[PDB]
DNA sequence: AGCTCTAAAACGACGTCTA
DNA sequence: TAGACGTCGTTTTAGAGCT
RNA sequence: AUUGUACACGGCCGAAU
DNA sequence: ATTCGGCCGTGTACAAT
């Protein structure tokens, strides 16, 4: 004759599921006994890193449904109505009380503070289906309920499991060989007109100490008089790139910069006065947009603004570093200004300061991702034409043990 | 690239109380070194308008100042007042007879001078005489506050001379700094001096910028200004507000920061140093000294013997307090350590028997950075090990503050240890991050630079106007 | 039971600071404040001073 | 299609009829 | 006097209801 | 100069041609 | 002249998304 209806089993299952979610987050959950009234359990916070309980408790009331839409449910949000006595009991307590709704059909949990009532209504809670999901990602927000924002000096450690951040370094895959040789000239400044005189011209070479260093074969192009043809040799790149000599390092960096300049000449253009790779404008007073993958999104590299007229081009002070016998390219986002798209805009301090001041972390991350995508794509041939000499690969994404509680800072 | 995030270093206040924020730590436990006597006699120099104006601000801070931004209560806390939660456990009183008034005729005398350099030097002589009178008498102030009037600020700082810039007609370069010159010329006086503009103690008063004449200067909220100003006043009174909480098992270490500054002519380059170590007890000693050498030049680095004498002085100064040479000597420099420098440091240590040393070049001009996903930068204390070079994020998102107190994406420090280094980069970054929280010139605890590096540059400003061979006080209270 | 219940009474206020203190007397001024419009119109009438 | 009471289950003792 | 039957208290979800 | 950051501008230095 | 490295100094904008 004894019966345990599916309603009680479903409620116990919902409580167990919420406890499991809380334990997955990293907190502690205590279930109240028979004498519970208006509070299904207590959540105690715990530091994910140190494992030390934080001693801050919050009550939890769990309501479970097998299926069925909530009040005014849609794709983006829904609504819930509280009992008046339950709300009064929650308000006369001394700890924050949250309510979690658990739907078994789709296995979803949505949490909200019982005091976060809809404007003008005491007992209505408007659950946002995008931000009110009960899961580890919400942990920080839950912790935000424990502390009183009014009293000073109270805080909470970051309660998220971790985060992922990228670096601006791009790993370079150097060619297995390097063309080293002698030369009539000790400095390339005098040699450049000699190369201009000959047939084929390309600026992917370095003259440092009467020695000629290049990635491409000097014989196959117009760089003939620049180099003694008899002494031309191709040697393993480990004898030029990965060594300890200072001038070898300087020549390697200069050659890498010139190779990147030539390889990315389709989209970029170099400014020697500031060593700045800025997106060249196609046509005077004609604009350009760039599409990159991060999910494909367009960043608008070149912008004019009306008035007297100034053109902002995205730019980067691409530099080179050698760490752990590997070569990395460092991307430093910046902006360049031109009067008509080609002639540099004199007096750009005001525009530069205005553009930099309003730039936050997200914008800089977007810019560096766009530059990384551009330099990665420029290293692909996809054949007729010589394959690009330098190929850049994104570094493995950096893992951080702690995360910024950004989700709890939407209204500081 | 293995990344690490350091938890905020622990600070020590009051009767051994610990907190991670100087403002909240002072409110709960009080200053680390309690003051004998409940009154801090503050002397004020300025016009009768500013002297009376600053006097009520000190009383106003005693009553209590509300928070300037209730949304972020940790970043902009209210000044408690004179109750149980008094940050410094003492009253900032201006005792009777401890005020000196700059007459309107005296101000007109300084303003009337045409050349900016001559006006500054004449003003320094005028204020120095008033400072001498203040300390000669029975006033006996603990710290002297110079409440500069608005007309004086325009001439001394903004170089306003009746509309036309006669000094700019001379086309001189590197106009004299009134503050740096004034501090140098009053080093012989026994009382530290503090310069205060009317903007801090009066929201109504506005001071225009030097170049942007239309625009006024923008200042923090009044509560934040009181927190930073009174903490400096308390420190200049002679008591350390807070100290890094020391680990029970750590090597007795002294941090030495090395910096450089120009020689008032824009060409030569001297070296200024700062030494930081514990006081064998609850205290923390921060000294600022100049190299005794005379090897003039433009190189932003030390030589062989000159670097050796710098360490010898630092060891001797440490030995004067602990009566034993330090176990570890951490040297922080603003420029890359060279072979001549490192062998100079090693020679001094060999003559003294120091076991462990670390030679770290703190670099801010590094293009390397990391970016998380979101509208906020990485957490403060984030560290990336870039093959023996430490990428330390001394500035960034602060969970305690609930935001990031900056203007753009923060620029990280790059710690480049020399080959002749003992500690691993992970421990060096942890020490450098801790040193940023012990800069007493402000109560906000997220400073980009470590204290020895920060203190070295501050010492260079004052010592730029001090003639070589003149013995000056090494106490950092005279420079901050 | 009564002693235990007194622990949760929270005698301490929720971190509120009260600026004012003991006060003797108050008064008001005959002075009154004026708000002004954000626009004025000027011209040069063919008359001298409105006579 | 929302609320709101209303059913349906369980446990916890405790009067109240109902003999 | 015993002894179910009942009322009272709670949770628990879900339905027929008035709207 | 309550406080520091970011940005802009300027000066200068070290190694080899 | 270049190419690679770096450093110190004086101003404005802003109080932090
Ligand atoms: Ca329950
Ligand atoms: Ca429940
Ligand atoms: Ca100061």
């Amino acid at each position: 004759s004894k019966r345990i209806t599916d309603s009680q089993v479903l409620g116990e299952l919902g409580e167990t599921a919420i406890k499991k979610i809380v334990l997955e987050t990293g907190f502690l959950y205590e279930q109240r006994g028979r004498l519970e009234a208006g509070t299904d359990g207590i959540i105690e916070l715990r530091d994910p890193k140190s494992g030390a309980p934080l001693g801050k408790l919050l009550g939890v009331q769990v309501k479970s449904t097998e299926s069925g839409q909530y009040v005014r449910e849609n794709d983006n949000s829904f609504e819930y109505l509280l009992k008046p006595d339950d709300l009064k009991y929650w308000r006369t307590s001394n700890i924050p009380v949250i309510i979690v709704l658990w739907r078994k059909s789709d296995e979803t949990a949505y949490w909200k503070d019982v005091s976060d009532c809809v404007r003008g209504e005491e007992r209505r809670l408007k659950f946002d289906k995008g931000t009110d999901v009960f899961d580890p990602r919400s942990a920080d927000r839950i912790g935000a309920l424990t502390i009183d924002r009014r009293t000073p000096g109270v805080f909470l450690p970051p309660l998220n499991k971790g985060e992922d951040a990228i670096i601006n370094l791009l790993r370079i895959r150097l060619p297995d060989e390097i063309f080293i040789s002698t030369s009539p000239f000790g400095s390339g400044r005098d040699a450049v007109p000699e190369l201009v005189k000959h047939g084929n011209v390309r600026f992917d070479w370095v003259i440092r100490k009467r020695r000629f260093v290049s990635f491409f074969d000097p014989r196959e192009y117009g760089t003939r008089a620049i180099v003694d043809l008899d002494q031309v040799e191709a040697v393993d790149t480990k004898l030029i790139a990965f060594n300890d000599e200072q001038d070898d390092l300087n020549d390697t960096m200069d050659l890498l910069r010139r190779t990147v300049e030539r390889q990315t000449a389709t989209q970029l253009s170099f400014l020697r006065k500031d060593r700045l790779f800025h997106f060249k404008a196609v046509g005077v007073g004609k604009s350009r947009s760039y599409r990159y993958m991060s999910k494909v999104v367009s960043a608008y590299s070149s912008k004019k603004k009306d008035g007297w007229g100034y053109v902002r081009h995205h730019a980067a002070r691409l530099r080179f570093e050698r760490l752990a016998d590997e070569w990395f390219l460092v991307i430093d986002p910046d902006f360049h200004f031109t009067t008509d798209g080609f002639q540099p805009h004199r007096y750009p301090e005001a525009l530069l300061a205005g553009k930099k001041r309003l730039e936050r972390n997200a914008a800089v991350r977007g810019q560096v991702t766009m530059w990384q995508h551009l330099l990665v794509e420029s290293g692909k041939h996809e054949v007729d034409k010589p394959a690009p000499l330098l190929q850049f690969e994104r570094l493995p994404v950096i893992q951080l043990s702690q995360a910024v509680p950004e989700s709890s800072w939407n209204r500081t | 690239f293995k990344a690490h995030v350091f938890d905020e270093p622990m600070l020590e206040f009051g009767d051994g109380g610990q907190h991670c924020d100087p403002r909240q730590g002072l409110r709960e436990h009080g200053p680390l070194q309690p003051r004998s006597g409940d009154v801090i006699r503050v002397g004020v120099i300025g016009t009768d308008d500013t002297v009376a104006g600053f006097t009520e601000f000190l009383a106003e801070t005693g009553r209590g100042i509300e928070s300037g931004n209730k949304q972020l209560i940790n970043l902009n806390p209210d000044f408690p007042g004179l109750g149980n939660q008094n940050p410094f456990r003492c009253k900032f009183e201006v005792p009777d007879g401890a005020t000196v008034t700059i007459s309107r005729r005296q101000v007109n005398d300084i303003t009337g001078i045409g050349r900016h350099d001559e006006a500054v030097r004449h003003a320094v002589e005028l204020i120095s005489s008033q400072l001498s009178a203040l300390v000669e008498g029975s006033a006996k102030p603990d710290v002297i506050v110079l409440a500069l009037p608005i007309p004086l600020i325009e001439k001394l700082v903004n170089a306003k001379s009746e509309g036309e810039d006669s000094d700019d007609d001379v086309d001189g370069g590197d106009m004299l700094n009134f503050r740096d010159l004034l501090k140098a010329k009053t080093l012989h006086l026994p009382v530290p001096t503090q310069i205060v503009w009317p903007d801090t103690w009066d929201d109504a008063a506005k001071i225009p910028r030097k170049i942007k004449r239309d625009s006024n200067r923008q200042t923090q909220v009044k509560a934040t200004r009181a927190w930073n100003l009174l903490n400096a006043l308390f420190y200049k009174a002679g008591k350390v507000p807070w100290r890094l909480l020391p680990d029970q098992a750590e090597y007795r270490t002294s941090f030495l920061g090395i910096g450089f500054y120009r020689d008032l002519d824009g060409q030569q380059l001297w070296t200024s140093t700062a030494q930081m170590f514990d006081e064998r007890g609850r205290g923390l000693i921060l000294r600022g000294a100049r190299a005794q050498t005379e090897t003039r030049g433009r190189h932003p680095y030390l030589t062989a013997k000159d670097a050796e004498d710098l360490v010898v002085q630092s060891i001797a100064a440490y030995k004067a307090h602990h009566r034993h040479v330090p176990a570890r000597l951490v040297v922080l420099k603003t420029s890359r350590f060279r072979s001549e420098e490192a062998e100079g440091i090693d020679a001094a240590l060999g003559k003294s028997g120091i076991e462990m040393s670390d030679l770290v070049w703190v670099q801010e001009s590094s293009p390397i950075a990391i970016f998380r996903d979101g509208n906020y930068p990485v957490l403060r204390g984030t560290f990336v090990d870039l093959d023996g070079k430490g990428l330390l994020y001394t500035r960034g998102s602060v969970p305690f503050y609930g935001t990031f107190p900056g203007l753009r994406v923060p620029r990280p420090l790059l710690l480049v240890p020399h080959e002749n280094s003992d500690s691993t980069i992970l421990t060096l970054a942890k020490d450098v991050l801790a040193l940023t929280k012990v800069n007493w010139n402000t109560t906000q605890f997220d400073q980009k630079l470590p204290a020895p590096i920060k203190a070295a540059r501050e010492v260079g400003r004052i010592l730029k106007h001090v003639e070589f061979g003149t013995a000056v006080s090494s106490d950092f209270r005279r420079y901050t």
